[PDB]
């Protein structure tokens, strides 16, 4: 389930392995840090769906 | 691409960094002349000390760099200060040193709990190390714990004889550089910066006249100079020899 | 492998510990340089104290 | 009291003189140990690890020196001669004598 921690861990995961994952969905970690200094990284999952690997 | 970057000057009260007003603008780097290549030299250090971590946490030694810059006043040191924190997107913690409200416990405990990102501004260094008040305790407290990450912190003087060679050390004060009086590469980049577009041979007879008239000219007086005669180039170079 | 760890040094003020500024990056041991083997015995020591409850 | 659960205590001095035998007992400091100046493994290891790969025979030449011009060298000091000559093992060697 997506409460679990292990979810976020599994789509790391899936992502690291199956590269070639046409479909995906995106994370976007924005953080805005003290003096304005803004920090951004896109970090992709596969979508929903079924996937094969 | 929106959104324009500001520069943060955080003041101290009591024994606690708080935001001193609100955001500020970024000064450009390139519109505070310092010298032939001053400017570069600070920048390419500051740049060697903060994209490379790896060499200071590897061979154990603490993450803290700092520098000394002396001359006469008005030469245009906090601008510089400023600038470079605006450039590196740094926040600036700006701490008056001469003041005695802090003591030396309270001075290390201001630069051990510094926010991160942030460079740290001492200045007036010469006038409390010649005297709450006191000298030692101000190197004892720079030589403690070295923050989280990165103690960036610069200080200004107006002369450096008042202080001491101790001061200038590796894990202390590390590159000293003298900002003095203008020069004429400084005289003709400020006639150039201030009046966007005119003969680079008036802007050097300019420099001349100023380098005649006067020995010890400072840049903030070259500033006033200029608001007298805002947008009036030519009016300015016949007025050199009233100066 | 994502996480790096750190070291939180507590500080006391009263009669309360207190964090002590912000968590530090983690000296690596071997660059601390001691003697022959006085860090190795002292390792051992520790490990056989907090392994053997 | 022992606190929860393992309570490692660490207390470090400059001398042992100062301190008394009654401090040195079970349930109390265990295992006292002397660290002390560098000798010529530590100035060696010092010198191989500040500076990441060099030849280990200028080491050793480098420790020698070092323990020949002083005697109670202490690694700070040591560390703040390194920090002179960062980048730079060559002129280090040769500045031993300076020291
Ligand atoms: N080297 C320089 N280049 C451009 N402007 C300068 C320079 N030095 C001083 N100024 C101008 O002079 C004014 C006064 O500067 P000042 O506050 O006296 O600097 P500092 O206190 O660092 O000497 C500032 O508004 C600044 O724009």
């Amino acid at each position: 389930p997506a409460r679990d921690r292990s979810y976020a861990w599994l789509l790391s995961w899936l992502t690291r392995h199956s590269t070639r994952t046409q479909h995906l969905s995106v994370e976007t970690s924005y953080l805005q840090h003290e003096s304005g200094r803004i920090s951004t990284k896109f970090e992709f999952i596969p979508s929903p769906g079924n996937h094969f690997i | 691409q929106q959104e324009e970057g500001k520069t943060v000057m955080y003041t101290a009260v009591g024994s606690e960094w708080r935001t001193f007003g609100y955001p500020r603008r970024r000064r450009p780097l390139d519109s505070v002349v310092l010298q032939q290549g001053l400017a570069d030299r600070i920048v390419k250090d500051i740049r060697e000390f903060i994209d490379n971590p790896k060499w200071y946490i590897d061979r154990g030694i603490p993450y803290r760099r700092g520098y000394l810059l002396y001359g006469p006043p008005g030469c245009g040191k906090s601008s510089f200060i400023t600038a470079l924190a605006g450039e590196l997107e740094h926040s600036i913690c700006l701490l008056s040193l001469t003041d005695s409200s802090l003591s030396d416990d309270r001075l290390n405990h201001l630069l051990s709990v510094a926010p991160q990102q942030s460079l740290v501004l001492l200045e007036d260094v010469d006038a409390a190390f010649l005297s709450r008040l006191t000298f030692s305790g101000l190197l004892n407290a720079l030589d403690g714990v070295a923050s989280t990450e990165a103690r960036i912190v610069f200080m200004t003087t107006n002369y450096i004889d008042r202080l001491d060679p101790a001061l200038i050390r590796p894990g202390r004060v590390d590159l000293k550089e003298y900002v003095g009086y203008c020069s004429h590469w400084q005289l003709t980049q400020m006639f150039q910066r201030f009046y966007p577009g005119q003969a680079p041979s008036l802007a050097e007879n300019f420099a001349e006249h100023v380098l005649k008239a006067t020995s010890e000219i400072s840049p903030a007086q070259v500033q006033g100079y200029f608001m007298l005669y805002k947008n009036d180039p030519m009016g300015a170079v016949h007025n050199i020899e009233s100066l």
